[PDB]
């Protein structure tokens, strides 16, 4: 099951609003210090078990379909707050339970191999990414090859926040 | 029958040969693109990549315009469907690459993408295996290239449920000289999602609404229904009580909070109402009318706080001249 979304007609204020919405999730996440060896977002390994897996895909696909409306650029951030930061939402809970913000040296490799899976042609990955170079809110849920099998585990959301 | 008459055919040629602005964001060179040119070349480069197109169709406000100009559904959105057989994960990538190999001719794929593309959504799930590209325009006019392999049923009104197969017309475009007259006119077949094209068009003629798949009624279905209601599309349905109960219920389920309601009505007033003024206030009062008269399971305090959210917004419209 692939679901891939790309939106580039976003306002600079919509970029900052999602950046702030994303960074509040970063505050809710413990940092990996002294344990290991513009893009803003998270990459979450989502095992497709019939329970937590199906419920999350339900919520993710529903939001994506909700974003296919005629314009909806304003209601994007409101829907995003009530989606990735709310209660009884299988996705927001996933983003509250096992979330880790990681330093650049770890995060870049993930954004790189993620980019290659979405462009070249296993583990299920749920991602959301905003990049400014040009706004590019790219999100999805794609069956791919391993991106961070070393540090990532099942239902562990890795935070990618770089410059 | 299903075959379009001449005037319809001429109007079809109209909205497909008349150019659209591809407004410039980032990369600023705007692009005057004729829809017929994109539809042709997209179909061509797709069949050339051996993808196998079944039909290229037109949907929504546009098809309802070529069939009967009288009805309120105004041609303000060009919705283009590419019914095909896309199953491989790479088939969606080469569809992407075709549309981007087309928009370079009319002037690197990644850069052109990041410039003028509003959305790129692909869904490969249990029944939906479709892809969509929305080209951007500052005037709000939206062009949607939808490549749909398989798509689930959806809540469909009669007069919005129209699809016209542009393939017989496409042939006339690749001939050097477009050989079109009243005598040499391509037999173009119109179709409907709601059901019998004879039924559905008659609904379009004399301003009737009727639904199918009410099981898939969405949250905002109530909002769009009043848009038909404000456009003179009176429901001849004497089953309208159930229908109105059906859509009100889902609106307050999907948007339970009052603040979440205000955001939806503020957005629907903002986007779905363009070039309309008394329509906005009329729309708000007809929504009021449907809620107060038809809903039947809103709590006491919830009913008032919603109805009064409508009246506040109607004051905002009145206060703006």
């Amino acid at each position: 099951v692939n679901i891939e979304f790309e939106a580039y007609s976003l306002s600079d204020n919509d970029y900052d609003g999602i950046k702030k919405l994303l960074q509040q999730l970063f505050l809710k996440a413990p940092v990996n210090t002294a344990e290991l060896t513009e893009v803003f977002g998270f990459i979450s390994l989502l095992n497709l078990t019939e329970r937590k897996g199906t419920q999350c895909v339900e919520q993710i696909q529903e939001l994506v379909l909700r974003f296919c409306e005629k314009n909806c650029e304003k209601s994007m951030v409101e829907q995003l707050d009530k989606f990735l930061n709310d209660t009884t939402k299988p996705v927001g809970l996933l983003l509250s339970e096992r979330f880790i913000n990681v330093p650049p040296q770890i995060a870049l490799p993930m954004y790189q191999q993620l980019q290659k899976e979405l462009a070249g042609a296993g583990k299920c990955y749920f991602y959301l990414l905003i990049s400014k170079t040009l706004v590019s809110l790219k999100a999805g849920l794609i069956q791919s090859r391993s991106t961070l099998s070393d540090f990532q585990g099942t239902f562990m959301t890795v935070g990618i926040a770089l410059s | 029958p299903n075959v379009l008459n001449w005037e319809q055919v001429q109007r079809l040629d109209g909205i497909l040969s008349e150019t659209i602005p591809i407004h410039g964001r980032g990369n600023f060179p705007t692009l005057e693109l004729q829809p017929s040119l994109i539809v042709k070349v997209v179909r061509r480069r797709l069949a050339e990549k051996r993808i196998g197109v079944r039909d290229v169709r037109l949907n929504g406000s546009a098809a309802s315009h070529v069939l009967h100009q009288d009805s309120g559904l105004g041609y303000k959105d060009l919705d283009l469907i590419f019914c095909a057989d896309l199953r491989g994960e790479g088939e969606f990538q080469t569809v992407k690459d075709v549309v981007l190999d087309c928009l370079l001719d009319f002037l690197t794929p990644l850069t052109l993408k990041e410039a003028y593309v509003q959305k790129m959504v692909k869904v490969c799930n249990d029944s939906d295996r479709w892809s969509l590209i929305s080209l951007s325009n500052n005037s709000g006019k939206n062009v949607e290239l939808k490549f749909v392999d398989s798509l689930r049923r959806q809540f469909e009104f009669s007069v919005d449920s129209f699809q016209i197969k542009l393939d017989s017309l496409l042939l006339f475009y690749e001939c050097s000289e477009n050989p079109m007259t009243e005598t040499f006119h391509p037999t173009i077949i119109g179709e409907s999602v709601y059901g019998d094209f004879q039924e559905a068009f008659d609904h379009l003629c004399n301003k009737i609404i009727a639904t199918r798949n009410p099981e898939e009624i969405r949250g905002g279905g109530l909002l769009k229904y009043c848009n038909l209601l404000v456009r003179g599309f009176r429901p001849a349905s004497d089953e309208i009580k159930t229908l109105q109960r059906y859509m009100c219920s889902r609106f307050f389920i999907d948007f339970s909070d009052i603040g979440e309601q205000q955001r939806k009505l503020e957005s629907y007033l903002q986007n779905h109402f363009v070039g309309l003024e008394d329509r906005k206030y009329e729309y708000l009062m007809t929504l009021h009318g449907v809620v107060n008269e038809s809903t039947v399971c809103l709590m006491g305090h919830e009913r008032r706080q919603t109805l009064n959210l409508i009246t506040m917004l109607a004051i905002r419209v009145l206060a703006d001249q």
